């Protein structure tokens, strides 16, 4: 029910790795249990923020959303693999001000462009 | 030779049984070191595991923040926490002290 | 002792990112017993022959 | 046996495999189910020297 | 170590041999599930 | 064997080989439901690791009580260690919603 | 199954799009993945090859 029928999110109940998806065959007492994890490989180091604020306009902040913001001026990757993208309005979320986001006054992505 | 040289530490000494009784304690599979060598790395990844999708990637944060993402996540506003930041950090060494 | 990767925490508003920039699939394998073989015993014939 | 001593009904443990059943489990009434009984023996027709 | 002993013993079959396969078996295990247990709380990534 | 004969002899020390195979026999059998009691614990281990400790748990009851904040793993003499911090709300207030 | 809310509905989509969604759901994005479509299937087999 859990690999099988559905993804998981649960480290280690189904395979190492990340779930993605699981197949089942018999065996001669039991189940065999094939999982198809995602294993990520050669990692490298970036500096990440926490969020972005507009230094101009304080109270609006964004925070990626399943990803991060990283230097490259900000860029979005996702969280499973490097891949810089565009900060826009699908990969993130207003949030609150935060003493740790950075405050950005030249190139403002979209969502702070307000 | 422990048990030859000293002799049982007390009444029953089960360990010094083994060489008479015909029994034996055999030693586990990971030394000491090695099994706190597995629960040290595992301190200091959990800031940076337990933060977003994918077990995949690491964020190399403070455990500080890590705990205000958690307290966050579970129903307190970031206006209470950033109010409250010392008195979080003192109500959490108090349960550990 | 295989140690993992050592990431860094920075003295700075923001964080180290240790983030792959490669994958693989793989598969773990794992079996599960369900049952045990089912085994009657004739006991009088087995002990009296 | 009955209240009074009397006893009224039986059953031979020996006739065939349902009575065997009744036996093993000291019981007229048994659930339904499938059940192992003792084995039908192969039984000597001579023998050699 | 009395060889009258061990000559009624082996009257029992190969009881040794099962008390030793049997625990051989059981202590095969906890290596088995140290190894496991261990290989999973194993961190990929982690601070110093 | 220095007090009787063969005929009675046997006898004797057939008692205390019946003793004895007893006493291994339960050894084991207990061995086996140890072991396998200690495996399936093994594997509960393994499950809050993943879930406590290298994650939050939403999970009311898994890891401590009170709301999951954040947990850590020592070694101990046959296993592991939990130590699960969780938040404990008090002086509840009612209020209109 | 592994596709929406509830248990109660089946969606009839193709595998390969079952395991886009998968990927995309443990943080890959969907450019990544539109660019590399025929590579994540190459080392998916190569996985269970
Ligand atoms: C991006 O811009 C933001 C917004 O300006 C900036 O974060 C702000 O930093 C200032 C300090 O530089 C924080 O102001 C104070 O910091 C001190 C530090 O000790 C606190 O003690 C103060 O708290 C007292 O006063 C508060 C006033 O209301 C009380 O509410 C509180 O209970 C205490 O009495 C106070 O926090 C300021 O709060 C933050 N802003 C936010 C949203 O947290 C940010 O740092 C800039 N980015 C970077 C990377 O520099
Ligand atoms: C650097 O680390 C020290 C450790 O005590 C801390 O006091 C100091 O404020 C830190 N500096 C920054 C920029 O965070
Ligand atoms: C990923 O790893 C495989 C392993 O052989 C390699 O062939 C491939 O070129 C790597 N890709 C990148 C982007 O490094």
């Amino acid at each position: 029910n859990e690999c099988v029928k559905a993804q998981s999110k649960r480290s280690g109940f189904c395979g190492q790795g990340t779930h993605i998806v699981s197949f089942v065959v018999n065996a001669p007492n039991g189940l065999y249990f094939m999982h198809v994890g995602y294993y990520p490989s050669n990692h490298i180091e970036v500096v990440s923020a926490y969020g972005l604020c507009d230094a101009a306009n304080p109270t609006n902040c964004i925070a990626p959303v399943n990803g991060y913001f990283i230097k490259t001026e900000w860029s979005y990757t996702g969280s499973s693999f490097y891949a810089p993208e565009p900060i826009t309005s699908l990969n993130t979320k207003y949030v609150a001000p935060q003493v740790t986001y950075q405050n950005i006054s030249t190139n403002l992505p979209p969502p702070l462009l307000g | 030779d422990d048990c030859m040289q000293q002799g049982p530490a007390s009444a029953r000494d089960l360990i010094c049984a083994q060489y008479v009784a015909g029994y034996k304690v055999l030693p586990p599979l990971m030394d000491v070191n090695m099994e706190a060598a597995y629960t040290s790395s595992l301190l200091g990844s959990i800031a940076g595991v337990g933060w977003t999708a994918g077990l995949s990637s690491f964020a190399a944060i403070p455990f500080a923040q890590s705990i205000f993402y958690r307290l966050n996540g579970v129903g307190i506003t970031q206006q209470v926490l950033s109010e409250n930041q010392k008195l979080i950090a003192n109500k959490f060494n108090q349960a550990l002290g | 002792f295989n140690h993992p990767i050592q990431v860094d925490q920075l003295n700075s508003s923001y964080f180290k990112l240790s983030i792959p920039t490669n994958f693989s699939f793989g598969v773990t394998q794992e079996y599960i017993q369900t049952t045990i073989q089912k085994v009657t015993v004739d006991c009088k014939q087995y002990v009296c022959n | 046996f009955s209240v009074d001593g009397y006893i009224r009904r039986a059953i031979d443990c020996g006739f065939n495999d349902l009575s065997q059943l009744h036996c093993s489990y000291e019981s007229f009434d048994v659930e339904s189910g499938v059940y192992s009984v003792s084995s039908f023996e192969a039984k000597p027709s001579g023998s050699v020297v | 170590g009395f060889q009258k002993c061990e000559q009624l013993l082996r009257e029992y079959g190969q009881f040794c041999s099962k008390i030793n396969q049997a625990l051989h078996g059981a202590n095969l295990r906890q290596d088995d599930s140290v190894r496991n247990l261990f290989a999973s709380v194993k961190s990929s990534q982690s601070s110093p | 064997i220095q007090r009787l004969d063969p005929p009675e002899q046997d006898a004797q020390i057939d008692r205390l080989i019946n003793g004895r195979l007893t006493t291994l026999n339960a050894f084991v059998a207990q061995q086996l439901v140890r072991s396998e009691s200690a495996a399936l614990s093994a594997q509960l281990a393994k499950d809050k690791v993943n879930e406590c400790v290298k994650a939050q748990s939403k999970r009311s009851g898994f890891c401590g009580q009170g709301t999951h904040i954040v947990s850590f793993v020592v070694n101990a003499p046959n296993g592991l260690y939990f130590m699960h911090v969780g938040y404990y709300p008090s002086n509840h207030i009612e209020v209109v919603s």
